[PDB]
Order: structure tokens, then C-alpha cells, then sequence
């Protein structure tokens, strides 16, 4: 779910 | 709380990775 | 410009000396700048176990069953995610900021993708290293606030 | 690629020949691991004691990546070793009775089985010395060498072994390369 992203 | 790691490690999935 | 693998493993050979894990005014413990870092330079790699993105949901429910609270998975792309929950480095302690001094970005080194944090601007010793987590916006429930202190703070990490 | 003694993952005082298959000991017990480790299956490799002068010893076996390089193999929870003097087996610095000792010219066989029931079996000139460790710690295991003082051993990962164990299923460690 809650993973960081390199862009949205 | 984690194990320290220097380089990335590729997870080597086992044959039964998606098995009940 | 200098080739990525030369830039990349110069990071791995100088990173431990440029950063440190201290106590943060933002939240808990943070990653701090120990020597002046110029703009656009590589700060640290978000190291961990590189897994296929289909496994993150099997992984996330397992971590709950053992009680590990925060998520430590960072998404490279549609196919892969770096799972740093059990194996990682000091990049785990990088707090979020709505007006941050670093940014995450994926680089390709010999057919394998890595998540490296670059300096948005010139960063001086003493500063806290932060980047925009860029979490997907969630419900009012499971919406945890932001305390980065930035004057244009969105007030939520979600 | 090839399975060799590790280039950096080694105690820096160990004399490793240019082929990276022969290692000479220096002073106090210090380790060297192989370039490749295993996490599942049955694997095998051989070590030949080329030279064991007086007051020199070897502890040979399997190590996880965190085992101390500046200590004997089997010193911590990451390694299980077979000692040349008295055939002692060591894990977590505890030595227990295992087999008879192995000396110069002896060829030792290291078998590990890590199923998807785990076992470590040591071999002396192709003869099974018995199960030494059962139900071991989960992780990657690399062939490892710890030597006390100037003795010489040579590691052979395969594919051909001098004394293949009778009625034993395994893959040579060279299959990792
Ligand atoms: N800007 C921010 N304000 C308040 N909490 C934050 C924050 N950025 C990150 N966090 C919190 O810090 C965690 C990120 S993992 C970072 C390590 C953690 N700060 C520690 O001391 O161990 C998340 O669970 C989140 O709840
Ligand atoms: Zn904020």
C-alpha cells in the first residue's frame, strides 16, 4: 500500500 | 531493528513463493 | 557528465562519512548532513531487498503480524519495490518535508534499478536531509499529520 | 563468472594465491569466505590440506556473511566448523566431539542441505564423518576457511571432486558461478 514514490 | 546493508540485494523468489 | 556507475559507487564510497543518524526536530530520529553537499550531488541510496511489486501486499500483511509499525517499502516503478524493512541502511531515517532539500530518483546501473537521493540545492553541514515522500493521498482515516516545520507545510504526509 | 575465494570479504592478513583457490594462514585464526553462498538445496565442495606444519590448525565449514573474519570459523552463531586437531566441531565457540582429526594431504568434503531437515555433513577422503549440525540457522551459507598460523589449504568447488561421496545427492558449489 503505503510505499514512498519517486513521483506521484 | 533492521540488518545493515550496503548494496541492494535482489530477492530470489522460491518456486513456492505464491503457494498456500 | 560523469557516467552513472562512477557517480553511483563514489556515493557508496563516501556516503557513510557525509551523513549521520541523529535526533530530529521533525520526528524521532533523522538523517543529518555532516559535510557540505553541493547541489545535484548524490546523498545516499535507499538500500534494501529489491522485490517484485506483486509481493509487497504479501509482505505488508506479514510485517503487521510481527508488529513492525512503519512502512519501509519505496517504489521504483510499476514492477519493483525496495523493501528496506528488515535489510536496509541509514536512508530509512530520512524524514519527510513539504519544502525539502533532497529528492528521490531512480537510476539504472547494469540493468538493475536503484533509488538514490539527490541534493535539490546546496546543503550545509548540520541540516536535516529530507525529501518529499509523495505518498498517495489516503482517507481521513489513516491520515497521519506532518511536522516538518516548513512555512508551506501541507500538514499531512498523505 | 566462477566460484573463488572472496576478493574483499576476507581477513586481510591471509595469504591468498593469485588463482584465489589456495590460502596460507597467518598467526591467529582468521577467516576467508567464498565468492558465492547458498540459501536452498544441497551443495558440496572440497578442501585439500596442502601443508600443515607443527603448531598450525584449520577450522573448515560454512559461514553466513556476518561471521567474524578475525576469529575462527564457528566462533559465533554464523558459522559451524570442523577442526583439524582432534576432529572437533565448533559452533558459537563450543567444541564438541565429532570425528578423528584431519591432517596434511587429507581431502575434506563439506555438504550442506538447505531445504525449501537442514544438515551439515563433513567428509574425510570421501567417507561420511556423520551429521555434525542439524536444524541450522536460516540464511546464506558460503564455504569458509579459518586457519591458525602458516598452514596451506586449497579449495575445490567442483564440478569434479577427488572423492565424491557414495550415495549422496548434491550440486557442486561451482554451479553458482
Ligand atoms: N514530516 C514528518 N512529520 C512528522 N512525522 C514524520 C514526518 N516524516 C516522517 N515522519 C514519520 O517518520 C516515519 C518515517 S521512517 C523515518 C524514521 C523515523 N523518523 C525514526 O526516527 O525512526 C513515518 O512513520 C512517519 O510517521
Ligand atoms: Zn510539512
Amino acid at each position: 500500500a503505503r510505499t514512498k514514490q519517486t513521483a506521484r | 531493528d533492521f540488518k545493515e546493508l550496503d548494496e541492494n540485494v535482489e530477492y530470489e523468489e522460491r518456486e513456492s513463493e505464491f503457494d498456500i | 557528465d560523469l557516467p552513472m556507475p562512477m557517480r553511483f559507487r563514489h556515493l557508496k564510497k563516501t556516503s557513510k562519512e557525509a551523513v549521520g543518524v541523529y535526533r530530529s526536530p521533525i520526528h524521532g530520529r533523522g538523517l543529518f548532513c555532516k559535510r557540505n553537499i553541493d547541489a545535484g550531488e548524490m546523498v545516499i541510496e535507499y538500500a534494501g531487498i529489491v522485490i517484485r511489486s506483486i509481493l509487497t501486499d504479501k509482505r505488508e500483511k506479514y510485517y503487521d503480524s510481527k508488529g513492525i509499525g512503519s512502512s519501509y517499502m519505496f517504489r521504483i516503478d510499476d514492477s519493483e519495490v525496495v523493501d528496506a524493512t528488515m535489510h536496509g541502511n541509514a536512508a530509512r531515517f530520512i524524514n519527510h518535508s513539504c519544502e525539502p532539500n533532497c529528492y528521490s530518483r531512480v537510476i539504472n546501473i547494469d540493468g538493475q534499478k536503484h533509488i538514490v537521493i539527490f541534493a535539490m540545492r546546496k546543503i550545509y553541514r548540520g541540516e536535516e536531509l529530507t525529501y518529499d515522500y509523495k505518498f498517495p493521498i489516503e482517507d481521513a482515516s489513516n491520515k497521519l499529520p506532518c511536522n516538518c516545520g516548513a512555512k508551506k507545510c501541507r500538514k499531512f504526509l498523505n | 563468472s566462477r566460484v573463488l575465494l572472496a576478493l574483499h570479504d576476507r581477513a586481510p592478513q591471509l595469504k591468498i594465491s593469485d588463482d584465489r583457490l589456495t590460502v596460507v594462514g597467518e598467526k591467529g585464526y582468521s577467516m576467508v569466505r567464498a565468492s558465492h553462498g547458498v540459501r536452498k538445496g544441497a551443495w558440496y565442495f572440497e578442501i585439500t590440506v596442502d601443508e600443515m606444519p607443527p603448531d598450525t590448525a584449520a577450522r573448515l565449514g560454512w559461514s553466513q556473511p556476518l561471521g567474524n573474519l578475525q576469529a575462527p570459523l564457528g566462533y559465533d552463531k554464523f558459522s559451524y566448523s570442523w577442526r583439524s586437531k582432534k576432529g572437533t566441531k565448533f559452533h558459537q565457540s563450543i567444541g564438541k566431539h565429532y570425528s578423528s582429526g584431519y591432517g596434511q594431504g587429507d581431502v575434506l568434503g563439506f555438504y550442506i542441505n538447505l531445504p525449501e531437515s537442514s544438515e551439515i555433513i563433513f567428509y574425510k577422503n570421501g567417507v561420511n564423518q556423520g551429521v555434525a549440525y542439524k536444524d541450522i540457522f536460516e540464511g546464506v551459507y558460503f564455504p569458509a576457511i579459518s586457519l591458525y598460523k602458516s598452514c596451506t589449504v586449497s579449495i575445490n568447488f567442483g564440478p569434479c571432486f577427488k572423492y565424491p561421496p557414495k550415495d549422496l545427492t548434491y550440486r557442486p558449489m561451482s554451479d553458482m558461478g
